């Protein structure tokens, strides 16, 4: 009867190895399954005996070798392979001599001191659950197991790579029912893939000292090329973290050539240029990363990918797509002042996410990022400062011709804070107002300033008293928004007035800027100027005084853009006189 | 459907994507979604399915997420619903589709996939903001929105053309459950000089066995008595 | 070279465009970072010369080029530097005298270093020592 049941574990094992060599997408997930029913169907007649010692053995290699394949297939750990070592364990238990996993392996592992001949299969077993809390980062009790595993006197043994070290596999793995995997192929895996985790942890919680070693392990010993990639990278921006610029390019370049996937060596290639200010090169890197992610197999094994965990933003290794990305490209040409080279690649974003339909998809920036009108105004801000101003109009019409059924129907305006409008609107009516300035239309542009500012007083930004729908949480709310885009449209507009001579009533909207937002100082310059001009002394060093009593936090892209576009670079020169 | 005893069996060949552990699925155009239980967690996925009348292959995964809101008889359901300007699902109206997903998915013109789950609770995603990677992966939290929790699980979702005066742009969003609360939803425009949603949670007899939707806000359900109708025209 | 295997394949690469052995370029780059350098001047150049051992071990390093671009320098370099050349087995005393043209030149220069050599040995101890140590070598 064992005979026949090695024979079926041995056959399965063979089929699953046929798969992973040969086949196709399709015929290779379909031996796999047919493998993964024998290999249930098998540990069901197994554990339907009350176990006796030579079947223990053969148990325990078909456990491990169905929930190898369980895991491989999946392309993730779960806890029913957890329940299925406390089910193998609990077998090896009431044998010879319950509770939970940690006491059960401590009593195992001691029976295992009394050496039955299975040690091969108990620290695959190892191995296997190891990777287990691994991959559900149970790093702690880990340490514990491994500790009970090798000699308890090296109890002070608390960090993990050391102990994994330490820990030898047993035998050279004679003629026993076969297996997928041995042990030190799952250590190696196990030591890598731990390096690793704990790497990139030190690196994104400041300590790329550290960082080094681990990594430099991840590198020396079993490491595919794809996470050599990712390591070289790590080291990149450790390197760049601790001034050293150089070594970081060294890494970087070694990620290039290895990769056939340099989607990140090039973002920290960006990061790395950003510090020196290489300003032009940065640029160069991002329209390569842009081409680069233009262009885009499972083996039946555990490999070190399946440990690995998902990167964070804050890693080094997180890259947006093409189109995340291109508005990076955008968006930091943007704060550059390249509005020639601004303007064509937010034309490109905007292309790619609204005339696909037939292709992939191609997505918006993410809701950490703006929100998908607040790229219309990106838009907007560059072509203006380009002088292509029949565009930054074709786009703040499209923009609000969408979007009328759900913009506010401003009967509020006969009825005359209770009313809801997001400051997206507010500022299309501020940009479509500049646009009509460019093009010459004092009243068109006092028109459009007007609009503006009816909508952020007679209106209320937050009224999130109804979650309502899916909604810009960061961009659109900020106080710091409001009370910097009153003053945005309330200088606009004070500059029209000037321009038509009724300089009373550019004083008016200059001095309530003042009150609104006192910590731009364009309001004061503006204010101070007409002072000037008309009355100079009082009033001026009323407002000084408070300058100097008074002496950015999260405002908007398309805003801060619009600010540092109106203001006057003889600002300062005037406000010390 | 052309296919080269009456009886055929499949041969595994037919098979594509053979996930195994997926419950749900549902179709747009060029795009195939599917909805798959794993551990605690359930993610939606969504794959390419080839334009071109090839080998009839899935493509790669576009994206993933996880419907980190559900942890576990009743599948859970999945519907789809493309705005006005862009097939067997559904369309709204320009005023509804804002009201209910957005200006994002307004500006992108993006189908948005309602999903039903035995909580009962009542999902949308927005496709085009699902394109992830290893490199890049879905955040729920962000992604996946959930509209209003029926206590019950559900059993059909559609949308009705209240005010009728083959692609109908309807004003109304169904639900139903189990043991028979309905919500369908309206965009008003009421009483503040702004647009409000118009909630209605009615409870109908029975255990709910099935639904449809049938020309002019017509409901044909079932009750286990029963083959009932309701009217919100 | 200011900030190991890694800048061995960098000095690899340089070689490869430039047609040189990698000894020359090693040396060249070794000796102009020595002059530059010329306390934490001792652990950069401890480093320097643990990369610098790397060189020889793999056999990257022409010691008589490197001489020869030492002696080409010949103002910058301390006493010190070239006494931790000689106690990492990087250079032999012995090799470098007899390396220099001008032998009358490398008497005047050795002549003078070791004049202000006995005087600096009279500054603290710990200086004493090193000055000590080397004066026997
Ligand atoms: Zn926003």
């Amino acid at each position: 009867c064992l005979d026949l049941w090695r024979e079926k574990n041995d056959r399965l094992v063979r089929q699953a190895k046929v798969a992973q060599n040969s086949g196709l997408t399709l015929r290779r997930q379909q031996l796999a399954q047919d493998a993964l029913e024998g290999l249930r169907g098998l540990l069901h007649s197994l554990q339907g005996l009350p176990a006796a010692v030579p079947v223990l053995p053969l148990e325990l290699t078909v456990t491990c070798n169905f929930i190898i394949l369980r895991a491989s297939l999946a392309q993730g750990f779960t806890e029913d392979q957890a329940q299925d070592i406390q089910r193998s364990l609990e077998r090896v238990l009431e044998t010879q001599e319950e509770q939970g996993l940690r006491e059960l392996w401590d009593s195992v592992l001691r029976a295992s001191c009394l050496l039955p001949e299975l040690l091969s299969a108990l620290h695959r077993l190892v191995g296997l659950q190891a990777a287990l809390w691994l991959s559900a980062d149970r790093l702690g009790d880990l340490a514990l197991l491994l500790e009970t595993l090798n000699g308890s006197q090296s109890g002070a043994s608390k960090d993990l790579l050391l102990l994994l070290k330490t820990w030898s596999p047993p035998a050279e793995e004679l003629d026993a029912p076969l297996t997928l995997q041995d042990a030190q192929g799952l250590k190696d895996v196990l030591l890598t893939a731990f390096a690793y985790r704990q790497g990139l942890q030190e690196l994104i919680t400041g300590n790329p000292d550290k960082a080094l070693s681990s990594l430099h392990e991840a590198a020396s010993g079993l490491c595919p090329r794809p996470v050599l990639v990712q390591v070289y990278t790590a080291l990149g921006s450790c390197h760049r973290k601790m001034g050293n610029p150089q070594r970081a390019l060294l890494y970087l370049v070694a990620a290039l050539k290895e990769g056939s996937a340099w989607g990140p060596p090039l973002l920290e290639a960006s990061r790395l240029y950003q510090q020196l200010g290489d300003t032009t090169a940065e640029l160069e890197s991002l329209e390569l990363l842009v081409e680069a992610l233009n262009v885009p197999a499972p083996q039946f094994l555990i490999e070190v990918e399946l440990l690995l965990p998902p990167p964070d933003l804050a890693s080094p290794l997180h890259c947006g797509t093409q189109s995340q990305t291109k508005h990076i490209l955008a968006s930091r040409c943007l704060q550059t002042g390249r509005a020639g080279d601004a303007a064509e690649h937010y034309l490109d974003l905007l292309a790619l996410l609204l005339d696909s339909s037939e292709p992939r998809f191609s997505p918006p920036p993410s809701p950490p990022g703006p929100c998908m009108p607040e790229v219309f105004l990106e838009a907007a801000v560059a072509l203006i400062q380009a002088g292509r101003a029949q565009d930054a109009l074709t786009l703040c019409e499209e923009l609000l011709s969408r979007t009328s059924s759900l913009l506010p129907k401003m009967s509020r305006l006969w009825e005359d804070e209770l009313p809801y409008c997001p400051l997206w609107v507010s500022a299309t009516h501020l940009l479509q107002g500049q646009a009509w300035v460019q093009l010459g239309a004092q009243k068109v542009a006092i028109s459009e300033f007007s609009r503006c500012l009816e909508l952020l007083f007679r209106a209320t930004p937050e009224e999130k008293e109804q979650g309502a729908a899916f909604n810009c949480e960061q961009g659109c709310k900020s106080d710091a928004a409001l009370q910097q885009l009153r003053a945005a449209a309330l200088i606009s507009r004070g500059l029209e007035w000037v321009a038509s001579g009724q300089d009373t009533k550019a004083l008016q909207d200059f001095l309530l800027s003042v009150q609104m937002c006192p910590g731009n100082r364009d309001t004061y310059f503006h204010l101070l100027q007409t002072l000037k001009r008309l009355d100079r002394r009082d009033e001026a060093t009323a407002l000084w005084w408070r300058l100097e009593a008074q002496t950015l936090w999260s405002l908007p892209l398309y805003l801060e853009s619009y600010l540092s576009w109106i203001r006057p670079s003889d600002r300062d020169a005037f406000l010390e006189e | 459907l052309d296919h080269p005893s009456p009886v055929i069996p499949v041969d595994p060949d037919a098979c594509i994507l053979p996930d195994a552990a997926l419950c749900a699925f549902t179709l747009l155009d060029s795009v195939l979604v599917t909805l798959v239980q794993g551990p605690a967690r359930w993610k939606m996925q969504l794959f390419e399915q080839p334009c071109p009348g090839e080998d009839p292959r899935p493509g790669g995964q576009i994206g993933e997420v996880e419907l980190s809101s559900y942890t576990p008889h009743f599948l859970p359901v999945l519907c789809s619903v493309s705005p006005s300007g862009s097939s067997g699902g559904f369309t709204l109206e320009d005023a509804l589709f804002g009201l209910l997903f957005g200006a994002d998915a307004t500006l992108l013109q993006s189908p948005v996939v309602l999903c039903g789950l035995p909580d009962g609770q009542l999902c949308c995603v927005i496709l085009k903001a699902l394109v992830t990677s290893r490199s890049a992966p879905g955040d729920p939290n962000a992604l996946v929105k959930i509209l209003h929790h029926l206590e019950e699980p559900v059993i059909f979702i559609g949308a009705l053309k209240t005010e009728p005066q083959e692609d109908v742009h309807c004003d109304c969003l169904v639900a139903f459950g189990h043991h028979g609360r309905m919500l369908a939803i309206k965009a008003s425009w009421d009483e503040s000089g702004k647009l409000v949603p118009e909630l209605r949670e009615y409870c109908l007899p029975g255990p709910v066995l099935c639904a449809a939707c049938g020309g002019g806000g017509r409901v044909y359900h079932s009750t286990p008595s029963d083959l009932c109708v309701v009217d919100l025209s | 070279l200011l900030e190991s295997s890694f800048i061995g394949s960098a000095l690899q690469d340089q070689a490869s465009r430039l047609g040189v052995p990698v000894g020359i370029l090693s040396a060249g780059m070794v000796a102009s970072s020595v002059g530059q350098i010329c306390v934490e001047q001792r652990k950069k150049l401890s480093s320097l010369l643990e990369f610098a051992q790397y060189l020889l071990a793999h056999s990257m390093f022409s010691r008589l080029s490197f001489c020869q671009e030492l002696w080409k320098i010949q103002s910058s370099l301390l006493l010190e530097a070239v006494w931790h050349l000689h106690v990492q087995g990087i250079v032999s005393l012995q090799e470098l005298l007899e390396s220099h043209p001008d032998m009358h030149a490398v008497g005047s220069w050795l002549f003078r270093n070791l004049c202000c050599l006995c005087e600096q040995m009279e500054a603290s101890c710990q200086h004493a020592d090193v000055a000590r140590a080397m004066l026997s070598d």
